[PDB]
């Protein structure tokens, strides 16, 4: 059971949407901190390509 | 015969293929069992023997005459990689695949002196009483080291102290006792240890250990002969060139010349070019084995022993008596007579006095109950204090 | 103060400034090294007042310096890499 | 011990790779020396080049 | 005798798991259980002992002497026990110092 | 051509020969062996020499090799300079079962197989040489 | 051996001493700072020839710290033993593992092993000395010896010598 | 009231001589 | 092997004892208790090991 | 003044003089040879001697000094251990250059291909700039495919 | 837990070896008829080098190995330990020599 | 207990030919690309010019 719950933890943990030993060439960047510093801010970033 | 059976061309071939670590006995044993399971049937598994050696890691060596069947022993198996990892292994190679290993000894002799290896007596000298035929173990003769109720330092099992502070000694034998379960044979510890215990080559000896082990023999150091054998070990291996080193040769058609070190390759090719009174000769480099060379000190060097109790010591050469060789000492400024191997021409010291003693230098120590005074050069063996 | 800002302060002509900002503002060293082989490979002692280049077997030939930390690391790392800078005080032609 | 050709070549070419990767980990042409992480190494021909390097 | 003894190597084998506050302790048990023998210990140590005001104007060997002489006078005055000297070296110290002995 | 050559390989026979009984001489004169060592640049330089194998091998200039390599009866090993440059010579010609015929050399090849005063890398070239000549005889 | 040598020195000087007295300061401190020193190079500076009239050209200001640095070339008078030279010597010390002497301002120290064994040595003697039936040689002695090795040290030099030889011993 | 001064121009014992502090006066 | 191939490769290879003796001789020379060489001479004289120590424990007088 | 005293004279760099290391220097500026692949002695301090982290290489500890220099972590620059290679490697950074030498030279008598009797060859020769010397002759040298053991009289050559 | 048979070099259990002998040495020297000390001292567990034999009579390691006479099995390149001195001489009596696979003996 | 946010990924379509000029230095004059992929699981498979 560790297998898929430490995968998913560490792509959406880190960004690098990818195994964690091939993290290099991985597209990288795809999860961010949520911006709380207002609540437009917060908005904007939920919806961001 | 053992020279005949070399092989040939028309001998089956043999084949390495690569294999997962730590699994090449167990695929021998399954190519071994299909092979039995297909003997006897519409299709045999065609291939005449199959081995693996200990050295050659990952590495399985199966002896046939065709590719495919050596796809037919390995089809089946899991610890084949996926790739077919096989190569045709040159018939040179033959010989070398099965040569024997580790024949420098012929074994473990009774009564040599050996260095353990661990356990309490971890590095204490000890005589091999006996040799065990299995050769995994083997008693030994040792000193004890007892407290009688972090080790006790090696001193001789001593009855008496042992009865008054554990009275609860066996006997079995005159002259052999057994104390807390360890046996004691005349005030010398008689124990096994395992091979994985022991030191049988490069063994240092100490003339304190040998002297309380031959004490009991009636004479002081009465057996030589390994003993010897460790000193050519020591001279042997203890030699170290540098180029520009005056060296003189031993052996070959060239004994008996002086030349001087040119350059050094690898630690065995020493490049030398030859002094004589002919120049045409003092021209020539001549690459000579350095097992063949000796050191050539003339008086009035600045030489630095190299190994010793006067280790970093460093003086003037005074007198040559051949194999010792004798020098004024620069900290001491006393004569030391050390063997030529122990000397290395330096012609400066700059010793370092750091990781010695307990003092270093501008240190304010007290000499006395009087006299107090300041370090203003260390030594390795001293230390000069103004008051 | 990175390349721009030396290239800046070059303009000006003020070298003094130049020196004194990547050296004594910065990491400023001292080393020695043999007249002879140019190395940074002599062995000193500074309190018991004796230097010694092993290679050359010299005592008296030896300089000091006073260079970036930055570039005894850079001149080791090539050294590491079998390149053998030489240091000189004097011009040869 | 014992001098099977093609281990000898196995083992003297490891050695060479690993010398090699030491100074220089960005050889065209072969995998890269990775580290228990990944990572690649970082030789030192890598300390030296770029805004980061030793020069800049 | 004491604080030489804390820092012989002496101690550090006889005791190897030990403090040195304790080395020093054992040393002081031991000078107030045997003087002689304590001294006896010291070995070459002995004579960096301030013994006299001036003791430093003798030459080395003569100081030596007269340590030597002093020792085996009292020693004789004293005399040895050959059997606890064989059965224990730390009385065995005193063997070499009698008269017609020596080392 | 051919034949100039063959008479310079003679030449260096003779020459080889007449190095070898002079230190030979001065061993059992009480002085080293020097001559073997000034012919050995000539010596080398012909035998590395790839053309002049063919007449090399007319000539069986192996005997002088061979008794070059052969040991002085004062039990003393020629210079180690000779065995490896007449080791690599060795190698680089393609010796067949007829000079080793003429030469006898595999004597002195065994010999330097069996000792232990000869170098351990010599020890197994030795070894693979002497598995090589044996090759041929048995297929 | 003396020698005449042609040698240079590089001294700096504070801005403190930035006066019209600046080159005659500077000769007395080369004087002081070179007169009697030991370089284990060159061996003992004795003097120095015309001393009070020495070049020293003109001083560089070093940058960033004011001092100037002066470049004086001089010529001094050397003395320098050598390994296998004999030379002329007078006792200092009699000891049982040898006996000192000096050669101006070497002292060289001759072990036994390097000394002829009729001369035995005598610490009954006074005062004590290295005697033979028709040799004594004792403190102040004429001793004419022959020098085998030399040691460096900072600003020291370490002779000894021996008597071994013909013509050598007591003189 | 022993003070030990180091000088780099004095060479003996490396610089280093016993003054009382009775004979000396601050720089 | 065959027998007369078996007698070629002696004639090639030789038995050996054109160069035995050689070996014999070098076997000799590769085989050879004088404490001085077994330890340094400071070590001897500071565990008493010279022969000044045998004559002083010989001796009938007081060291 | 912010460096502690020292006797040498204080001179600055007047010429970098590049090139590269002998074996035979790299094993005389050593300190210490490198055998050892355990980077600790036991995991109880004191690093094996020996190893990768010998003291005498230098000291990267405040209470630690150096073992050869004797000098503090503030002034001690770090001494070099060489480790003796079991069989010869390529330097990585050189191959094309060892390639192009062997292009230019004989791989058994170890001599140049052409010689200045040749006019190109003499003319090449006769520059100055060595790596200007080295291409122009490289790329004469590079078409002579032979050794020649005679003179194109014996040149020195093998054939 | 295996044991290589010193004699003819063939591999089995110790308990193998001491309940049924060894298949081929049985003919001189009789393992299954002789007691723990003699069966180590003609099997080792102690070895080497594990080898499969499938057709001693083609297989060119089997005459390398002098065991292409043998039963096929697992079999030891190297064995630790020699024959002792008087199974060696009872061996000599049959009239066979025992050539060692200690590989010190070459 | 850090809150992440899934940043939307921008990617061509698949299943679409299209058509484009390569430049000069090339035997190439005119590409046509098509990037497959099954309608169960929308992955990409592979794609053929
Ligand atoms: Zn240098
Ligand atoms: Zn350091
Ligand atoms: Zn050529
Ligand atoms: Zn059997």
């Amino acid at each position: 059971s560790t297998t898929i719950t430490s995968g998913l933890k560490y792509s959406l943990a880190t960004g690098n949407w990818g195994e964690q030993k091939k993290a290099m060439s991985s597209r990288a960047g795809v999860s961010q901190v949520l911006n709380r510093y207002t609540y437009s801010s917060t908005l904007s970033h939920l919806r961001r390509t | 015969p053992q020279r005949l059976l070399i092989p040939t061309v028309d001998d089956p071939g043999i084949w390495g293929v690569k294999v997962r670590l730590g699994k090449e006995k167990d695929v021998v044993r399954q190519i071994l069992k299909k092979k039995l399971a297909r003997e006897g049937t519409k299709n045999p598994l065609e291939i005449y023997s199959a081995f693996q050696r200990d050295s050659f890691k990952g590495h399985v060596y199966i002896e046939a005459r065709k590719a495919e069947a050596i796809n037919d022993a390995l089809k089946g198996n899991v610890n084949v990689f996926s790739n077919n990892s096989k190569f045709l292994v040159g018939i040179v190679e033959y010989k070398d695949l099965l040569r024997p290993v580790k024949s420098s000894d012929v074994k473990l002799t009774r009564g040599s002196y050996v260095r353990v290896k661990n356990g309490k007596f971890k590095g204490d000298l000890a005589q091999v009483d006996e040799v065990l035929e299995n050769g995994l173990e083997a008693r030994l003769k040792l000193v004890p080291r007892l407290d009688y109720g972090f080790r006790p330092a090696q001193r001789l099992f001593s009855e008496a102290e042992a009865r008054v502070h554990e009275p609860t000694i066996r006997r079995d034998r005159d002259g052999f006792v057994t104390y807390g379960g360890e046996e004691y044979y005349e005030g010398f510890l008689y124990k096994t240890f395992r091979l994985q215990n022991l030191i049988v080559n490069s063994i240092n000896p100490t003339l304190n250990e040998l002297s309380l082990f031959q004490s009991n023999e009636e004479s002081t150091t009465i057996d030589l002969s390994t003993i010897a054998d460790s000193l050519k070990e020591t001279a042997k291996n203890l030699v170290s060139f540098q180029p520009g080193d005056n060296v003189e040769i031993i052996n070959g058609e060239l004994n008996h010349l002086t030349g001087t070190v040119s350059s050094v390759n690898q630690s065995t090719i020493v490049s030398v070019r030859l002094h004589s009174d002919d120049d045409t000769i003092n021209s020539e480099t001549v690459e000579i084995p350095t097992s063949d060379l000796r050191k050539i000190f003339n008086v009035g060097d600045h030489v630095r022993v190299i190994h010793g109790k006067h280790t970093d010591d460093t003086g003037l050469i005074v007198e040559v008596n051949g194999d010792k060789v004798e020098f004024i000492s620069n900290q001491t400024k006393r004569t030391v007579i050390v063997f030529s191997n122990y000397l290395i021409k330096s012609t400066d010291s700059t010793v370092s006095i750091n990781e010695s003693g307990r003092f270093e230098l501008h240190d304010l120590v007290q000499v006395n109950s009087d006299l107090v005074g300041i370090v203003i050069r260390a030594q390795k063996d001293s230390f000069d204090v103004l008051c | 103060f990175g390349e721009m800002e030396r290239d800046c302060m070059i303009a000006h002509g003020a070298a003094g400034f130049l020196k004194e900002r990547l050296m004594e503002a910065s990491d400023a060293f001292r080393v020695h090294v043999c007249g002879i082989c140019g190395l940074m490979s002599v062995i000193a002692n500074l309190k018991k007042n004796q230097f010694e280049c092993r290679s050359c077997k010299n005592k008296t030939n030896i300089y000091q310096l006073h260079i970036p930390y930055a570039a005894k690391l850079l001149f080791q790392e090539l050294m590491a890499m079998n390149i053998a800078p030489r240091l000189y005080t004097e011009r040869s032609g | 011990d014992g001098s099977p050709q093609h281990i000898i070549n196995e083992v003297e070419q490891l050695l060479q790779f690993h010398v090699a990767t030491y100074m220089d980990n960005d050889i065209a042409g072969q995998p890269q020396a990775l580290q228990k992480s990944g990572r690649p190494v970082k030789a030192i021909r890598a300390r030296l080049k770029g805004k980061e390097g030793r020069l800049r | 005798t004491a604080r030489l003894y804390q820092h012989s190597s002496k101690s550090s084998a006889e005791y190897p798991n030990r403090p040195q506050l304790a080395k020093y302790c054992i040393g002081l048990a031991k000078y107030i259980q045997s003087p002689l023998l304590e001294y006896l210990a010291l070995d070459e140590s002995m004579y960096s002992l301030h013994i006299h005001k001036h003791q430093n104007l003798l030459p080395r060997e003569k100081l030596i002497d007269a340590v030597q002489t002093s020792i085996v006078d009292i020693v004789n005055l004293v005399g040895v026990d050959i059997n606890e000297a064989v059965r224990a070296p730390y009385h065995a110290l005193a063997l070499p110092y009698v008269c017609g002995l020596g080392p | 051509l051919e034949q100039m050559q063959d008479e310079l390989i003679q030449q260096l026979k003779l020459q080889m020969e007449e190095s070898a009984i002079r230190d030979a001489n001065n061993i059992e004169q009480g002085k080293p062996a020097i001559f073997k060592l000034k012919l050995l640049p000539k010596v080398k330089d012909i035998l590395l020499r790839a053309n002049l194998a063919d007449s090399i091998l007319d000539n069986n200039l192996l005997a002088s090799v061979r008794l070059w390599l052969e040991p002085l009866p004062d039990a003393s090993l020629p210079a180690y300079q000779i065995q490896k440059v007449l080791f690599d010579a060795i190698k680089s010609l393609p010796i067949k079962t007829s000079h080793l015929r003429e030469s006898g050399l595999g004597k002195v090849m065994v010999f330097y197989q069996k000792s232990k005063r000869v170098e351990p890398n010599l020890k197994r070239t030795a070894e693979k040489l002497i598995s090589d000549w044996t090759r041929p005889i048995m297929g | 051996m003396f020698f005449l040598k042609d040698l240079s020195l590089i001294l700096t000087l504070h801005p403190s001493y930035f006066g019209p007295q600046m080159n005659q300061y500077l000769r007395e401190k080369l004087l002081t700072d070179v007169e009697g020193t030991c370089t284990g190079q060159f061996g003992y500076i004795v003097t120095v020839l015309d001393g009070m009239n020495i070049d020293v050209g003109k001083g560089r200001i070093i940058p960033g710290s004011g001092s100037a640095e002066f470049e004086v070339k001089y010529r001094a008078v050397v003395w320098k033993p050598f390994k296998g030279e004999v030379v002329d010597a007078i006792v200092s010390n009699v000891s049982p593992i040898g006996f000192f002497a000096d050669v101006g301002p070497l002292n060289v120290f001759v072990s036994t092993r390097l000394i002829p064994d009729n001369l035995v040595y005598n610490p009954s003697n006074s005062p004590p000395a290295y005697m033979s039936n028709d040799e004594l040689i004792t403190k102040g002695s004429k001793v004419r010896l022959k020098v085998v090795g030399t040691r460096t040290d900072v600003n020291e030099i370490y002779a000894i010598g021996s008597i071994k030889e013909d013509f050598l011993g007591a003189i | 009231n022993f003070l030990f001064l180091r000088s780099r121009e004095i060479v003996e014992n490396q610089g280093v001589f016993v003054t009382s502090s009775n004979r000396v006066k601050t720089i | 092997l065959q027998g007369e191939q078996y007698q070629e490769i002696i004639e090639i290879f030789g038995d050996g004892t054109d160069y035995q003796w050689t070996l014999d001789a070098e076997e000799e020379m590769e085989q050879p208790t004088s404490l001085a060489d077994v330890f340094e001479p400071s070590e001897l004289k500071e565990k008493m090991l010279t022969d000044e120590d045998n004559v002083i424990r010989v001796t009938d007088l007081p060291e | 003044s912010q460096f502690p005293y020292s006797s040498a004279p204080l001179r600055s760099v007047k010429e970098v003089q590049f090139g590269l290391l002998s074996p035979e220097e790299i094993r005389a500026i050593s300190v210490v040879k490198i055998e050892y692949p355990e980077i600790m002695d036991e995991s109880r301090q004191r690093p094996r001697e020996g190893g990768l982290n010998d003291p005498k290489l230098g000291s990267i500890d405040r209470n630690f000094k150096c073992q050869t220099c004797g000098e503090g972590m503030a002034e001690c620059p770090g001494h070099f251990g060489h480790m003796e290679l079991a069989k010869p490697v390529f330097h990585i950074g050189f191959i094309p250059k060892i390639k192009k030498v062997c292009e230019c030279i004989c791989m058994n008598c170890g001599k140049l291909l052409l010689d200045e009797t040749n006019p190109t060859m003499a003319q090449a020769i006769r520059i100055r700039d060595p790596k200007k010397r080295f291409n122009a002759v490289w790329q004469l040298c590079k078409t002579k495919m032979v050794c020649e053991a005679d003179a194109p009289v014996s040149r020195g050559g093998c054939g | 837990r295996e044991r290589a048979c010193m004699l003819c070099g063939i591999v089995l259990p110790g308990r193998v070896f001491m309940q049924n002998g060894c298949p081929n040495c049985d003919s001189v020297l009789n393992l299954r008829d002789s007691d723990q000390a003699t069966v180590n001292e003609c099997t080792s567990s102690s070895f080497e080098g594990l080898v499969a034999v499938g057709d001693n009579e083609h297989s060119w390691v089997a005459k390398w190995l002098r065991v292409d006479r043998f039963q096929p099995g697992l079999y030891a390149v190297r064995v630790d330990g020699r024959l002792p001195s008087d199974i060696v001489a009872a061996l000599e009596q049959y009239g066979v020599y025992y050539r060692p696979r200690d590989g010190s003996v070459i | 207990g850090s809150e992440k946010v899934l940043i939307a990924q921008e990617r061509s379509a698949a299943n679409i030919v299209q058509v484009f000029k390569k430049a000069a230095p090339s035997p190439i004059s005119h590409v046509a690309e098509i990037r497959s992929a099954l309608e169960k699981g929308s992955r990409l498979i592979s794609t053929m010019q």
